Order: structure tokens, then sequence, then C-alpha cells
């Protein structure tokens, strides 16, 4: 949030990263989770990118 | 490694017999086995980079192996002592 | 009846429901060229840049190419042609792809590229929208610069 709001308004925004991509203890199996099951997953296909409002809710959440 | 040691070992294999069976035969010279195996370990170890399961699932397969035949030529001397 | 009335039913039925497949062919038709400005480089030039689905955006493009279409339309040539020849020069770059040697065809891509390079940032960033369209299109065109130098060189 401040590094963001730091800046003039043409970076405002920022992608929402894509899912999953990660594990622990590097060079291990490629998947490691410590809170797991799913059943859906957010579009990745189709990226978002998240904007000082949508950023704003999100730490309101927080 | 079976392989490497026959080739090693500059042994001739019947064709009625196998590599293996020839192997398995003269037990006396079994143990080149052992170092042929370790040389492929840092052959494949050196390719080997990170995110690799194979990098310590192969180290394990050898553990395991070495350690059964410690295991069974000092039981089989202790029972039959 | 001319299908002409019912698509015209279906155009304004559409103009107040949302059925992307159906306002564009028939706003197309209508000579609407400002509603489907603001209708598909709004939506589907980013949806399909984003997503890579470029076969139906490719159709619109060029059914919105035709100079009768054009001769009504403004701007078209602002931002429409432009993505069109975007569109050829990545496909052309396929065609390049799957074969092994056309020089006569990689000077040309050279230089269509020289000259999308200075036509990339006129447009664009109408928004934060615009921004990442501008964004993406810069840096694929920067991509396929390097791609094109790298690909001519001796070997």
């Amino acid at each position: 949030l401040n590094c963001l709001r730091l800046i003039r308004p043409e970076y405002a925004w920022i992608v929402q990263p894509v899912s999953g991509a990660v594990y622990e203890r590097p060079g291990a199996s490629p998947k490691r989770n410590y809170d797991g099951e799913s059943s859906a997953v957010p579009s990745s296909s189709q990226i978002e990118i998240l904007e000082l409002r949508d950023l704003e809710k999100e730490y309101v959440l927080a | 490694a079976i392989q490497l040691a026959l080739d090693k070992r500059m042994c001739t294999v019947p064709q009625n017999l196998t590599a293996a069976d020839v192997y398995f035969r003269e037990v006396s010279q079994m143990e080149i086995i052992f170092e042929c195996l370790v040389d492929k370990e840092e052959a494949d170890l050196e390719s080997t980079s990170i995110d690799s399961v194979e990098w310590a699932n192969i180290v394990v397969n050898v553990n395991t192996i070495l350690k059964d035949m410690l295991h069974v030529a000092c039981q089989y001397r202790q029972s039959k002592n | 009846l001319p299908a002409q009335w019912i698509h015209k039913a279906k155009a304004v039925r559409s103009r107040r429901d949302g059925d992307k497949h159906k306002e564009a062919l028939y706003l197309l038709k209508s000579h609407q060229w400002n509603q489907c400005h603001k209708l598909v480089t709004r939506h589907l030039a980013a949806d399909a840049v984003i997503n890579e689905n470029y076969r139906y955006l490719r159709g619109f493009l060029g059914e919105l190419a035709r100079p009768e279409h054009c001769k009504h339309i403004q701007d078209w040539e602002t931002a429409g042609k432009v993505y069109l020849d975007y569109i050829s020069v990545i496909e052309m770059l396929n065609q390049i792809r799957q074969d092994e040697c056309s020089g006569g065809e990689l000077e040309k891509l050279h230089t269509k590229v020289m000259s999308l390079c200075k036509w990339v940032e006129l447009i664009q960033c109408y928004s934060a929208k615009g921004r990442l369209a501008q964004s993406e299109m810069a840096k694929r065109v920067a991509n396929i610069l390097r791609v094109v130098l790298s690909l001519q060189q001796p070997p």
C-alpha cells in the first residue's frame, strides 16, 4: 500500500498474481501447503489488475 | 552397474547364460558393483539440479540396498558361527 | 421480410441486454462505429490480447476493415487496423515459424515492426485498463522486435 500510494497515477494498478506455484524447503516436490484441500481455482487464464480501492478493501479486511 | 562390472572384469558370457547369471555364478568378485554404482552416482548427481526428487531418491535406494547386504551377511555370520 | 429488420430487432434488444455476438455484427452493419469502438476496444481487445483467443477478434477486425465501412468510419486507422496489423505481424511470424528460410518476408516483418514501434504508444491508456493494454502492446512489440532482429542475423 505504501509502496504504491507513493506512485503517480500511471502505475496505480497491479496485476493479480497467478495462483499456486509455491512449496517449502527449496529443492523439493513442486507443491507443498499447510492449508490444503480445494474444489476450484480463481481464473488465471484471464488475469486481473488490482487497484487502490481493491487494495483498500483487502486492507480493511485484514 | 552389472554391465560396468562385467566390462571391468573382462569375463565372457555364454549365450545360454546371461550377464546377471554369470555375475551371480562367480560370487567371488561381486564387489565391483558397489563402486560402479557410486561412479554412476556422482555422474548423475553432477547433472542433477534443484527441484529434483530423484536427487535424494537415488541415494535412498542405494543406502537401503547396501545396508541390506551388510545386514544379511552379518546375520548369517552370527547365526552360523 | 428482410432479415435487416430482424437484425435491427436483435440489435436494439442486445443494446438493452448485452449479447456481444449480436451487438458486434448488427452495429457494424448499422454503422455505429463509435459505439463499436467503445465496446470492442474496451472489452474484447483486452480480453483477447490477455487470453490468446484471437480468432473471433480477427474476424471482427476484418469485418471492420471494410473500406466501404472505412469511408464512413472515423479513426478505424487510429486503433482498429492498428490492432489488425499487429495480428498480421504475429500471424506471418507464425508463418515464418512454420517456414525455415524466407528473407523477403523477414524484411517485410522488419519494416512492419519498425513502423509499428513508433505507432504503438500514440494511443491507449484511456484508463488504467488502457494503460494495461498499452503496456502489453509495447512489451509484445519489443519482444517481436528482438525476435526478428535475432533471427535476421547471419549463421
